RNA sequence: GCCGUCGCUGGCAGUCGGCAGAGCGAGAAAGAGAGUGGCGCGGACGCUACGCCGCGACGAGUAGGAGGGCCGCUGCGGUG
RNA sequence: UGGAAUGCGAGUGCCUAGUGGGCCACUUUUGGUAAGCAGAACUGGCGCUGCGGGAUGAACCGAACGCCGGGUUAAGGCGCC
RNA sequence: GGGCCCGGGGGGCCACGCGUCCCCCGCGAGCGCACGGGGUCGGCGGCGAUGUCGGCUACCCACCCGACCCGUCUUGAAACACGGACCAAGGAGUCUAACACGUGCGCGAGUCGGGGGCUACGAAAGCCGCCGUGGCGCAAUGAAGGUGAAGGCCGGCGGCGCGCCGCCGGCCGAGGUGGGAUCCCGAGGCCUUCCAGUCCGCCGAGGGCGCACCACCGGCCCGUCUCGCCCGCCGCGCCGG
RNA sequence: AGGGCGUGAAACCGUUAAGAGGUAAACGGGUGGGGUCCGCGCAGUCCGCCCGGAGGAUUCAACCCGGCGGCGCGGUCCGGCCGUGCCGGCGGGGCGGAUCUCCCGCUCCCGUCGGCGGGGGACCGCCCCCCGGCCGGCGACCGGCCGCCGCCGGGCGCAUU
RNA sequence: AGACCCACUCCCCGGCGCCGGGGGGCCCAAGUCCUUCUGAUCGAGGCCCAGCCCGUGGACGGUGUGAGGCCGGUAGCGGCCCCCGGCGCGCCGGGCCCGGGUCUUCCCGGAGUCGGGUUGCUUGGGAAUGCAGCCCAAAGCGGGUGGUAAACUCCAUCUAA
């Protein structure tokens, strides 16, 4: 995602700035050289952009290079990506509710069968 | 009562669970009677493994494992008769001995041939008589050199063979691999109910005649 | 580093004092004995103390020198200043400002050696 | 950090979430000291109402 | 930092011998002191003995 | 940490956080799902739906190691091999191809979702998805199976 | 007048000192910028930044909620 | 020319206690001879709320509360208490 | 009355320069005073060592106003509602399992040794990776058998009758619209005698790439339905796609 | 501490002292009266500068010697040390690799001939250690001479300091 | 079991007798050193340049507060002495007269039990998982199991009473 949001016309030679962390993407093959600056950069992300030659700054480093913040691409990953906001919105059991419930476990036999059938009862 | 939103919950403790509790406080205190008794088995079978005889190499059932290999209970009778080793005698050398075991393969035969062989190469054998060596019996030069072996005899590593990169055929490139399936899948499904479709057709087309 | 061993000794020193809702500092060299990141005697690359003499009279200053760091022996010189009341308080002003050694702890330093020359008189 | 540890399995030493920890040095340097405003240092107390009148 | 000092071996009779010893990486590592307190006080709950009425 | 919890600033105060109207009596609704068809169903159909009945056929027997079969995506299909194996069939010239055994790694279908970096492949494994097998084809490439 | 809460997501690392020049309250987006040609050795306080300082507005409360306690009780690891 | 006026920073997301006996008043209002009765509507209160007045007072009139000095009021008052 | 009370011939003006072109006919120094960014006096006087000075609080007493006994259920309690003679000590949201959300920390498509093993405090701590079995996460969907997550343009061949259908070999390649912190370009400009004149900065009309997120529309996987036309071959089929 | 004897609270009681007393007592706000002790009250703060007034030092500045420390764009002085630096090499070495390939176990077919159980060897990456090059740091990590400055000690100063 | 072959003398117990873990008993360092607090010190200060002495002993308890050095103890692959047992080697009197491989001829199994019906209990076991009562009551290329009752036919798997 950061390869992506840094391939954006215009944006080049620029500081990819980040407060979270920077994962790894185990399924990307080529890796370009990125200006980076974040908190944390898993064992595995150095790697990558260091082999590919890209620099890792801190934010020590970025605000020593640029104090203004020139140059700079402020990101931030998904916030909804979290499973936790899946079960958030409209209750299911619901007309047009596909919101997840929670459930022990999942199968044949774990809330399948009044709600949701429109055989057995009804369904929304 | 429930709350707003959260799961159906079952707990099992309905039953007087407070008189059937389980505590691990001497979880450290019979980790090391475990490991005194260990060494103390260890020194009392003073030459030999400390591991005890060892174990045959063998696949597993339950096609969720039958691609490592495991170490079993003992050598079948069919393996030790291959080996050339009295079934009475093996157990007195630290060779694992179970009859039930069948042998319906041969390339774990003879793995396990192989590993008998293998095992009585480096095996060292003190004289029954300690003043006068035997027959059958490692020289005094070994006896010497004789130690205890620590962990498993012979340990079982499971390894893959290294298939070098070939290049691909027009045969290899040809091969429909997901019709391969579901056309051998809807064979196997059907295969009763067309050869007895077939002998309908073979026994109506045979009443025209008489 | 000064300020992260700073953060690290602003509440769980052992010199620290904390009652009657007043928080002083017992460390060596510091000259106020307040708790504050200006004026602890322990965590700067340059600190200055004032000390009172071993024996009845004079005022004891003590500087940090700059290459000796992780070696507490050799680390602090001390010159031991018997004189009268004003030519110590112009020596310990020049120690410090022609010097250009930590400057803001100057009027500090006066402070203090006055009040040891004034604590080392006859009582009444 | 660039030699694992050889005792251990695989262990680095963990990495620092910032490097220059002297916020001293860092802050009157003059990569930083020119990009700032003029400090706005003067107090401006309560100005007491007088009666235009 | 980066900077890996020299530390010299002290003889048993106080004087500096002339072995030296590059000073670990580990003791370049971060100081976390919140870390540091919450693994103790964990971990020292472990030497703790059952007590019940 | 009791002395961080909620019961020690409800000193002094006479409910003790739980009602002057309505006490904090012992089961006010039944115990545990209690009611789940009476006085409980707005919640176990506002929250639970499809909680109640049955659906479909038994299985009696059930044995959870019959049906094994974890899958791996064509994205992260390049994982299994090491980092010198994608890059030498870069680097090659001869066309070989090198050949990356699923079942080795411990995956038995093989299901194609991601992209595909344009060299050949020789995907052994025990099945293959229709998509999966084209995705291959489409960079030149052999979905062999082994049983 | 004083205490407190809230807001200004306010101000202060500029204590930039004979390697000096002491400013950012003023109605009007932006440099007290560079270069290129026509004696007396002196100067309060501050800054536990989880700190300090300035401005306004506000201040009832059962059931209930939250925070802050350098309020208190008994033992444990450190430290005085 | 941000297409009436006036005012004011808004939008959104989780988790959530207590409650699910109410009562009074102006006005409208149903049953009843009526009731400090039973029952509805709208707003404001009491409940959860002190303070000045109504001698007294859950609900009326004024007015809502950090601790204090000066000044002025509301509603009520000014023979004496 | 308004037009600087349009124009001609005794009192008040926050008006008082010379040199033109022309329509209307950038630094003067000082010196004080103060209705001026919240109080000072560079004004005083009395008493003070065995009977007097100060002490708001705290002990007793006096007087004026206020003032019903607390907990409780209650629409409502000072109640002719209940508990309470007095004092001391003890006395009531605890621990375990599960779940959900929030939060701090380590690692991060991985993660975790909890079980096992190896080496006074220590029953601790450390270590194992060919001990990661296994749990949870990385794939869903169907009752199941089972299936299981972008495509487009290009020629060349066969078919229908210029498009489409299938068929081999190319290159392009993981949607779009609207809003969107942030960042980027920059017409013009930021004074000191005067113009050109470069570097450094900063502001800015307008124009852009657009994070997260939100709405909407497309696309993809499984189940199901409807309408259809084609392709596959060891088994040509109540087959498979 | 006097045989149920460490400390010995509260309610309750006795006696002594002080005050008080017809709207039960108690209570909040406000003062006044009296007590109890405290301030160890009762001639009332000190501090810097300067001016004068009387005295006492073994004393100031400035020089000389020795030590110590700071700073040094000593534009770019000598020699070190490191770099979560960067390139080179008739270089040595260790880890890892699902990148490749002479001897050996044992196997099928007559010591010939093919499969595989095993260490070399080649290779790639990382790391470590010697080689040269620059780069840049020594402010988490310096040593000598040189310069300026400060300070201390010892002299020299005879006193309008 | 017969024949062909090859291989081949410790194995066990009982003592007699001597050879290197457990219990019990006893003991093993060093200040009562000077001044000074107290009712009493185990307190406070001192003990040079052997930084008072010991320390593999600074756990603890007692002793007129508070003790490494007063006492018992603690540490120690420290010692000394008793008893039990093991592990050992000889010797006696006994045992035991012994094995594997290839052919050939032979032999081989557990009943009122399994099993079916039915009834009651139990189980997650659902057209009966297990157990038990009553009735029926076996077979021997048979029997049981193969998680849906039944027939046919295949295979897998053990060998109940
Ligand atoms: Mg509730
Ligand atoms: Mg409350
Ligand atoms: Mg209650
Ligand atoms: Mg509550
Ligand atoms: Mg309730
Ligand atoms: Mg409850
Ligand atoms: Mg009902
Ligand atoms: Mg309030
Ligand atoms: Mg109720
Ligand atoms: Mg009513
Ligand atoms: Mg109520
Ligand atoms: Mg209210
Ligand atoms: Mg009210
Ligand atoms: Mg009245
Ligand atoms: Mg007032
Ligand atoms: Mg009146
Ligand atoms: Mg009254
Ligand atoms: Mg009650
Ligand atoms: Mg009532
Ligand atoms: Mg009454
Ligand atoms: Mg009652
Ligand atoms: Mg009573
Ligand atoms: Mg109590
Ligand atoms: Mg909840
Ligand atoms: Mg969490
Ligand atoms: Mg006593
Ligand atoms: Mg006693
Ligand atoms: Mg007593
Ligand atoms: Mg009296
Ligand atoms: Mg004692
Ligand atoms: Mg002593
Ligand atoms: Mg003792
Ligand atoms: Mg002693
Ligand atoms: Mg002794
Ligand atoms: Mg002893
Ligand atoms: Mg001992
Ligand atoms: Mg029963
Ligand atoms: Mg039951
Ligand atoms: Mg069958």
């Amino acid at each position: 995602r950061m390869i992506r949001k840094m391939k954006l016309p215009g944006r080049e030679n620029k500081t990819a700035v980040v407060v979270g962390t920077v994962t790894d993407d185990v399924r990307v093959q080529e890796v370009p050289k990125l200006k980076v600056c974040a908190l944390r950069v898993t064992s595995r992300a150095r790697s990558r952009i260091l082999k590919a030659g890209g620099k890792i700054l801190t934010f020590d480093q970025l605000a020593l290079d640029s104090p203004k913040g020139r140059g700079t691409v402020l990101l931030s990953g998904p916030r909804k990506g979290r499973e936790v906001y899946r079960h958030f919105g409209k209750a299911p059991g619901t007309p047009h509710s596909h919101t997840k419930p929670y459930v022990r476990s999942k199968g044949r036999k774990f809330e399948r069968a009044r709600g949701r059938r429109a055989s057995r009862g009804y369904k929304n | 009562a429930p709350s707003r939103n959260g799961m159906i919950l079952k707990p099992h403790f309905h039953k007087d669970w407070q008189r059937r509790v389980a505590t691990w406080f001497n979880q450290p205190a019979r980790k090391i009677r475990r490991r005194k008794a260990r060494q103390a088995r260890a020194r009392r079978i003073a030459p030999r493994p400390a591991a005890g005889p060892i174990r045959p190499i063998v696949r597993c059932p339950t096609v969720r494992y039958h691609t490592k290999v495991r170490a079993g209970r003992g050598f079948s009778l069919e393996e030790l008769r291959v080996a050339g080793i009295h079934k009475k005698v093996a157990r007195t050398i630290g060779i694992s001995v179970d009859p039930r075991r069948r042998n319906k393969s041969t390339e774990s035969l003879q793995a396990n041939v192989q590993r008998l062989k293998e095992y009585r190469s480096k095996l060292v054998l003190f004289p029954r008589k300690p003043s006068a060596p035997k027959k059958g019996d490692s020289s005094a030069e070994e006896l010497k050199l004789a130690t205890q072996l620590t962990g498993p005899v012979m340990p079982i590593r499971n390894v893959f063979k290294k298939e070098k990169a070939r290049v691909i055929t027009e045969e290899e490139k040809n091969f429909k691999a997901f019709a391969s399936l579901r056309m051998a899948r809807a064979n196997a499904r059907l295969f009763g109910i067309r050869a007895k479709r077939a002998k309908e057709a073979a026994e109506q087309d045979v009443e025209k005649k008489k | 580093s000064a300020h992260l061993q700073w953060m690290v000794v602003r509440n769980c020193s052992s010199f620290l004092i904390k009652r009657n809702k007043q928080t002083y500092s017992t460390e060596p060299n510091n000259l106020k004995a307040r708790n504050s990141f200006r004026y602890n005697g322990l965590i700067h690359r340059k600190t200055v103390g004032v000390e009172p003499a071993a024996d009845g009279k004079g005022v004891v200053v003590v500087m940090k020198r700059r290459s000796g760091q992780r070696k507490p022996a050799t680390s602090y010189v001390r010159t031991t200043i018997n004189k009268n009341a004003r030519a110590t308080l112009s020596s310990i002003r020049h120690m410090i400002r022609k010097n250009k050694y930590h400057p803001d702890l100057r009027m500090a330093a006066i402070r203090r050696a006055s009040a040891i020359l004034r604590s080392q008189k006859p009582v009444m | 950090w660039r030699k694992a540890a050889s005792l251990k399995s695989n262990y680095n030493l963990p990495m620092h979430k910032m490097l220059n920890t002297d916020l001293s040095r860092i802050l009157k340097s003059p990569e930083i000291q020119r990009a700032l405003r003029a400090p706005r240092k003067k107090i401006h107390r309560r100005v007491l109402k007088k009666n235009p009148l | 930092a980066c900077a890996r000092p020299l530390i010299s071996v002290y003889s048993e009779k106080g004087e500096s011998s002339g072995k030296n010893v590059t000073l670990p990486a580990v003791f370049k590592a971060p100081i976390r002191p919140d870390i540091v307190n919450f693994v103790h006080t964990n971990l020292r709950k472990n030497n703790r003995q059952p007590y019940a009425v | 940490p009791s002395r961080l919890r909620k019961t020690r600033k409800l000193r002094g105060h006479v409910s003790h956080g739980h009602g002057r109207i309505g006490k904090h009596r012992k089961h006010p609704g039944g115990r545990g799902n209690a009611g789940g068809m009476h006085h409980h169903r707005i919640n176990f159909d506002k929250y639970h739906p499809g909680y109640f009945g049955k659906v479909g056929m038994r299985h009696y027997h059930l044995k959870r190691n019959q049906s094994f079969c974890p899958t791996v995506n064509l994205d992260k299909l390049w994982t299994l091999v090491s980092e010198q194996t994608r890059v030498n069939a870069a680097k090659n010239k001869t066309g070989a191809a090198p050949i990356i055994d699923v079942v080795r790694s411990g995956y038995y279908k093989v299901l194609g979702k991601g992209k595909l970096p344009k060299q050949p492949v020789i995907v052994k494994a025990k099945f293959f998805s229709r998509r999966a097998e084209e995705k291959i084809k489409g960079v030149g490439g052999a979905c062999v199976l082994v049983a």
